[PDB]
RNA sequence: AGUAUGGGAGAGGAUGGUAGAAUUCCAGGUGUAGCGGUGAAAUGCGUAGAGAUCUGGAGGAAUACCGAUGGCGAAGGCAGCCAUCUGGCCUAAUACUGACGCUGAGGUACGAAAGCAUGGGGAGCAAACAGGAUUAGAUACCCUGGUAGUCCAUGCCGUAAACGAUGUCUACUAGCCGUUGGGGCCUUUGAGGCUUUAGUGGCGCAGCUAACGCGAUAAGUAGACCGCCUGGGGAGUACGGUC
């Protein structure tokens, strides 16, 4: 956040800037998980999911 | 708390030969400091139970001692019992 | 009555509703509109056409009591967060900055259950 | 017996009293037996939020070799005082005693 | 690493003031504990923010 | 198999304290209309003035980022920070006792969540329950509220797809690639490369298997002790007994 404006700078510039930096926060994967509660078996479930994929992904890059 | 003037009195006072420390009486003498040291811990902390399992362990390892040091020789098991106060 | 030099821009974003405050600094509201107040009663609520609407009639109101430089803090996850900055800026009015202000909990309350449906 | 490392913060507007304030805690654990290994005054600086709507605190550190019952008596004075706003005590193993970093 | 060394904290700090991965910085997992518990005690001491 | 002496890692356990983020409620300042929710609506909340915004308080519960085929624990399971009490594990070298061991019928200890007894607490969520919807019907799915419960202290209960669906202990049998905690060696421009241990993962020869697959963390080759099964229902139910 805090995207200060340029004397000069268009809107449009400005608005793409600040979409950039929410993306790379993230803060708006954190807003969607918070709508809806998790168990610990699900979550757990979802997190050894994405570290096979990793793995398989890093085994991949390596060859 | 014991600490290591207190282990080393007390395997002075059991030690059989010189640099003595694996005699079954070391050994038992040690294991009945550190049982009747837990006894104010345990009476203040009545549910950590996981601690009391290696309470038990230092027990069953204490009998398994003495009955091991019985068969050998009864009169040094006698003595030992007797300095100790155990049964 | 009061001029106000600089003022504050509050976006409360929501899938249902996107909701527009006017306040200037150090506290104080001076306009708000929303999408639901002018027209789009239902499920145009929540599109961001509503939601540029809404920000430029807010600030056609807010021009009233005279100010040309403003601040945006976005806070919210609903469509029509760059459809009130692009509306405000088409207004004419002047943007310092554009920050986000959303809330995150630490593990705090548990959040509702899922929807089966 | 067990070295500790104490970093308090104080009010500004008690800072006239900090210069008596340590010594006299020194005091006290010098009456036990204790050792005083470090003592650094960081001074004036700026909160990086606000802590009961205070902005700016005095901050100081002590690195003591003190009795439980003394350490006991330390954390006693040091919630009951009015002007600290917070304390930290970190147990270290060994005495650490060189220019620390932030000193100046 | 500790707290007193505020420099080498902000060096692992986002901007937000979250704490960086070690997949990003490349570190090494004990140097990466001990770097999260001084960010946390200072963090405490109000010499780095909670947040942003 | 065990003991003494130096070090190291860790959400292992018990007690107390304390920090910040957020939800709800309360009081106040600006301000005037709606807000909320759904696929769409409606119930509901609001001109004794809501929603939004700012300030100051109350209380309960849980610890974003770090966070990971990561860690610790016999299993159940353990996540902010600080102190006290305390269990086990890894690692180096010496010095000790001298088979002191393995398994284990009965027995005994611990044991998720739900539930029970007494006394507290109660933010959020939420069985039952009350309304609004959809439907042919709606005892549900969806929406608005909401009680027990979820939290604490002292006890009881002893059950889970309590799962790796794989009892414990011991010796041996190609290799390749990761990663966590240590030991040793070789370079050096201060971080890398090799080995050795104890864990934790992905492939894979021989061997085994009905097949799928397992494969030094065997479901291979052997030994010691225990538990269990004998077609599908009836039934983990009837009678007796213990709790
Ligand atoms: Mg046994
Ligand atoms: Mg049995
Ligand atoms: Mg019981
Ligand atoms: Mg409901
Ligand atoms: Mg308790
Ligand atoms: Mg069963
Ligand atoms: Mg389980
Ligand atoms: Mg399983
Ligand atoms: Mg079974
Ligand atoms: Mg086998
Ligand atoms: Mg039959
Ligand atoms: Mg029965």
């Amino acid at each position: 956040p805090q995207v200060k404006l340029k004397e000069g700078e268009p809107v449009d510039v400005a608005i793409r800037r600040f979409k950039r930096s929410c993306e790379k926060a993230g803060v708006l994967a954190d807003v969607r998980k918070r709508e809806f509660y998790e168990k610990p078996t699900q979550e757990r479930k979802r997190k050894k999911a994405a570290a096979v994929k990793r793995y398989q992904k890093k085994l991949a890059r390596e060859s | 708390a014991l600490t290591n003037a207190d282990r080393a009195e007390i395997i002075a006072k059991f030690a059989r030969a010189e640099n003595d420390t694996g005699s079954p009486e070391v050994q038992v003498a040690l294991l009945t400091a550190q049982i009747n040291d837990l006894q104010g811990h345990f009476k203040a902390h009545k549910h950590d139970h996981h601690s009391r399992r290696g309470l038990i362990r230092m027990v069953n390892q204490r009998r398994k001692l003495l009955d091991y040091l019985n068969g050998k020789d009864h009169e040094r098991y006698t003595a030992l019992i007797g300095a100790l106060g155990l049964r | 009555t009061r001029t106000v030099s600089e003022g504050v821009a509050h976006i409360h974003a929501s899938f249902n509703n996107t909701i527009v405050t006017i306040t200037d600094r150090q506290g104080n509201a001076l306009a708000w509109a929303t999408s639901g107040g002018q027209g789009f009663r239902g499920s145009r609520k929540s599109t961001p056409f509503a939601a540029q609407v809404a920000a430029e009639v807010a600030g056609k109101a807010a021009l009233d009591y005279g100010l040309k430089n403003l601040d945006v803090l976005v806070k919210g996850p609903g469509p029509g967060r760059e459809s009130a900055v692009r509306a405000l800026g088409a207004v004419g009015y002047k943007i310092n900055s554009i920050t986000d202000v959303t809330p995150i909990p630490h593990n705090g309350c548990r959040p509702p259950k899922k929807r089966r449906v | 017996m067990r070295h500790y490392e104490i970093v308090l913060l104080v009010h500004p507007d008690q800072s006239d009293q900090v210069v008596g304030m340590v010594e006299r805690y020194i005091s006290q654990i010098k009456e036990a037996d204790g050792q005083i290994h470090r003592l650094e005054d960081w001074g004036r600086r700026q909160l990086a939020y606000p802590i009961n709507k205070i902005h700016k605190a005095h901050y100081i550190l002590m690195n003591v070799e003190c009795g439980q019952s003394t350490l006991d008596e330390l954390e006693e004075l040091f919630r009951y005082n009015d002007a600290i706003i917070r304390n930290l005590i970190i147990r270290r193993e060994h005495a650490i005693t060189e220019e620390s970093l932030l000193a100046k | 690493i500790d707290y007193k060394d505020i420099d080498t904290l902000k060096q692992y700090i986002t901007e937000n003031g979250k704490i960086v991965p070690s997949r990003i910085t490349g570190t090494k997992a004990r140097y990466q504990r001990q770097l999260a518990l001084a960010i946390k005690q200072a963090r405490y001491l109000s010499l780095i923010p909670y947040t942003d």
